[PDB]
């Protein structure tokens, strides 16, 4: 099948450049039409510009000239697109797509570059348990929580008993605030179970090879 | 001969004379008020258009003095020094009206060649109405009451002496000719002569072009060969070299445009009929942005010529009838014209060819003011 | 032989 | 630039339910859009090409109409897998443009929250820090207001919250909410309170603790 491979996401501080890539496979690149857009979590996308790799030819949208380049590798087989004195505006996802052709059956788009802004470097996550402050006797279900505060960059993935919790779990994402991601989790629970039963959330943040454990324990 | 003018014929004259009264009145009271209301402030373009409307407006003023001339069969009620006065000041204002379109159009074509205060409209607007007098001073002389020859009626006429009435009734004549209409057209027509001049040199005509780009896309669009599909594209190749040649940033359009043919030429020498075509498909939203920016540009071009025919069109269908029969009315003076089958119809003719020209004078205000707003 | 009878 | 305007942003369907989406255009666009739909943020599959044109791949239930200024995309049955964005494209003239987009979700009869509240932990306290948790969880509709109390009184500031997108097994949304103070403050006062505005009760949704 023709694909579209973009290099996964980098970390990137306030007014630095980058270079997002994008691998071109299954077809004859120096062919093709490749365009660029943007988009922010929560809104629609935002064209940035074509470029032919045959050619290296290319337009831009209006908005995007002053702080985008494009650039094309024949021998490679790869698409650039060189962004500059980036800030926490181009907090955004960035698509290379072959766009929609009558002759054609499908356009090709690729997978999406998140792309994060923020001047904080590397920064390990800080676990906290959140048992229920007034132990009343529940009939039927308890709630328990776990808190990982204070972490950089994404992502993490937070557990319950190292992977046996999928019953009653809400992972909520994650919130950049002050250059810094929190996150929580909840997990419904028979009150006849906990705390007989022991429950731990088993947080893991790869960037800073922490992993940790909290057991949830009462009051 | 000397042909009894009166007839069932020209029962018309009277109540055409009064709509044009009315209507050429109400239309030419706003033109003054909205000039009269918040004035210029001194404003070039609209100070020629105010002694117009105005002149317009006294033309207008004694209509419904005339209608009675044409009601009593040529019977002037008035008396023989007030038929000199309203004849005179008919002349005057007539070829006044008239020189001040002959103004607003030289003011319009240089309104397009330099476009940027009010200071010589201060001979201008003035030298017009002396000169409009100057030319009335031959019809205050002459105009008097007579009783008429055949009619048996007391008629106001252009009364020159007896011995040589046919030599002086022609010159006469001949002088309306060359100062209401020969001469006022040289100058309303080479203006409209200018703007053609002027916006076909300020502007290019691509479409010349773009017919080209539209004709070979629908080729590409549903071709079965690489030849045809390279043919085409070709051909689109210097329509955009051409188009290049021709502030407006439209020149990247077409290096772009460029950039897209010469990328689905090189498709096309390969043998790739498919690739190609939606390499054409591409440049559509090329051409589509570009043809787009030049409809609305072309129509800014449009609304400016179309107004600059409209005013001497509005004149030569005025100011022809009656200025033709003038000068056949002064053939006939002369002795060049002697069949009375003539003579008979342009004295039947002259009366409407006449309310024709006041018609005008009901007509520059949807031309010069009332476009616009 | 006529006169100019209309008003201009 | 060509905007090309959405009508309406959300919209509740039932799996079996037909549906029309409205995307408007500010001047003249040709038969030239095209269809998305998007779910969990990732690149949009192209559904309906040249506004009619059927995609390999895509399901029947799927047809696109309309043609020029004013386009509509009529789903002929809707489903569960339907749900999530839906963005339409003008590929007229440059720039291309798309729709702000429509976001597909389940109808459900009312659900009032689950209120869940959590102090700070012993490990957070020695840390020279204090985070006041509560959780509101599977609710419908979308719709709800958090404000968080200490000893009657209103607090605004250092409270940072997120929100589940619905539920795939019950559609349901979830909601977390963190009150921040420093830890000096936090043990000043004594009260901690968590009211929730729903279209279930008129009057909030609330719980509490006291240290």
């Amino acid at each position: 099948q023709i694909q579209l491979q973009q290099s996964g996401p980098e970390l990137v501080k306030p007014g630095a450049s980058v270079k997002i890539s994008c691998k071109a496979s299954g077809y004859t690149f120096t062919d093709f039409y490749i365009n660029w857009m943007k988009q922010r979590p929560g809104q629609g996308l935002e064209w940035i510009g074509w470029i032919f790799p045959g050619s290296g030819n290319t337009h831009y949208n209006e908005k995007f000239k002053g702080k985008a380049t494009l650039i094309v590798d024949t021998s490679s087989s790869t698409a650039f697109m060189q962004l500059n004195s980036l800030t926490s505006e181009d907090s955004a996802v960035y698509f290379c797509t072959r766009p929609v052709s009558y002759y054609y059956d499908f356009d090709y788009w690729g997978q999406g570059t998140t792309l994060t802004v923020s001047s904080a470097k590397t920064t390990a996550p800080s676990v906290y348990p959140l048992a229920p402050v007034c132990g009343d006797t529940s009939g039927s279900s308890v709630t328990l929580g776990c808190l990982v505060k204070g972490y950089f960059p994404e992502p993490v993935t937070l557990t319950w008993n190292s992977g046996s919790l999928s019953s009653g779990v809400h992972t909520f994402p994650a919130v950049l605030q002050s250059d810094l991601y929190t996150l929580s989790s909840s997990v419904t629970v028979t009150s006849s179970t906990w705390p007989s039963q022991s429950i731990t959330c088993n947080v893991a943040h790869p960037a800073s090879s922490t992993k940790v454990d909290k057991k949830i324990e009462p009051r | 001969c000397s042909q009894k003018p009166s007839d069932k014929h020209l029962d018309a004259i009277p109540i055409l004379y009064y709509i044009i009264f009315v209507i050429g009145f109400l239309v030419n009271i706003v033109v003054v008020t909205l000039f009269c209301c918040q004035k210029g402030p001194k404003k070039v373009s609209s100070i020629y258009i105010f002694n117009l409307a105005v002149a317009d407006l006294l033309v207008l003023a004694t209509l419904p003095l005339w209608a009675t001339y044409y009601s009593y069969r040529y019977d002037w009620l008035f008396g023989p020094v007030m038929c000199k006065v309203f004849g005179s000041f008919l002349t005057l204002n007539m070829f006044a009206s008239i020189w001040f379109i002959t103004c607003m159009s030289v003011d319009r074509y240089q309104s397009v060649i330099y476009p940027f205060n009010p200071w010589q409209a201060s001979y201008i607007v003035p030298l017009v109405w002396c000169m409009a007098c100057l030319s009335s001073l031959p019809t205050f002389y002459f105009r008097d009451v007579r009783t008429i020859e055949y009619l048996g009626v007391n008629a106001c006429i252009m009364a020159f002496p007896p011995e040589k009435y046919a030599q002086w009734s022609a010159g006469i004549a001949l002088m309306k000719n060359i100062l209401g209409f020969i001469i006022p057209l040289i100058f309303i027509a080479t203006c409209y002569f200018g703007i053609r001049k002027h916006l076909l040199k300020t502007n290019a005509d691509l479409e010349d072009n773009w017919e080209t780009l539209n004709d070979n896309l629908k080729v590409i669009e549903k071709a079965d060969n690489a030849a045809q599909v390279k043919d085409a594209l070709t051909k689109m190749r210097a329509a955009a070299l051409d188009a290049q040649k021709a502030m407006k940033d439209f020149r990247h359009g077409f290096d772009i445009l460029v950039g897209q043919i010469d990328d689905a030429l090189k498709l096309a020498n390969e043998g790739k009929v498919k690739e190609a075509q939606a390499a054409a498909e591409q440049l559509k939203t090329t051409r589509n942005a570009y043809i787009q920016k030049y409809l609305k540009n072309r129509i800014t071009r449009d609304q400016v010529l179309k107004m600059a025919a409209a005013v001497v069109l509005a004149f030569i269908i005025c100011w022809l009838p009656f200025h033709v029969l003038t000068f056949l009315d002064a053939l006939a003076w002369m002795g060049v014209i002697n069949s009375c089958e003539v003579i008979a119809v342009i004295d039947l003719a002259l009366p409407f060819a006449i309310l024709l020209g006041f018609t005008n004078s009901c007509v520059n205000p949807f031309l010069y003011c009332f476009v616009g707003n | 032989g006529r006169v100019y009878i209309h008003p201009i | 630039d060509i905007v090309l305007t959405q009508s309406p942003a959300t919209l509740s369907v039932t799996p079996g339910d037909r549906v029309s989406l409205s995307c408007r255009a500010s001047q003249s666009v040709s038969n030239y859009l095209h269809w998305y739909q998007q779910k969990s943020h990732e690149s949009p599959r192209l559904l309906i090409k040249y506004a009619s044109q059927s995609i390999s791949g895509i399901p029947s239930r799927f047809s696109g109409s309309g043609s020029g200024t004013d386009f509509t995309l009529s789903i002929n049955s809707v489903e569960t897998e339907d749900f999530g964005m839906y963005f339409c494209q003008q590929s007229n003239s440059w720039p291309l443009t798309f729709g702000a987009g429509t976001k597909l979700e389940l109808r459900r009869a009312d659900a009032a929250p689950t209120v869940s509240i959590f102090p700070p932990s012993s490990e957070q306290l020695t840390s020279g820090g204090a985070s006041v948790v509560c959780f509101l969880n599977n609710f419908y509709p979308k719709d709800i207001n958090v404000k968080w109390k200490i000893d009657g009184s209103e607090r605004q500031n250092g409270v940072l919250n997120s929100w589940t997108d619905q539920d795939s097994k019950d559609s349901t949304y979830s909601m977390s909410s963190t009150l921040t103070l420093t830890k000096d403050e936090y043990e000043r006062h004594n009260s901690y309170t968590c009211e929730a505005t729903h279209k279930t009760s008129t009057s909030p949704i609330v719980k509490s603790f006291n240290r």
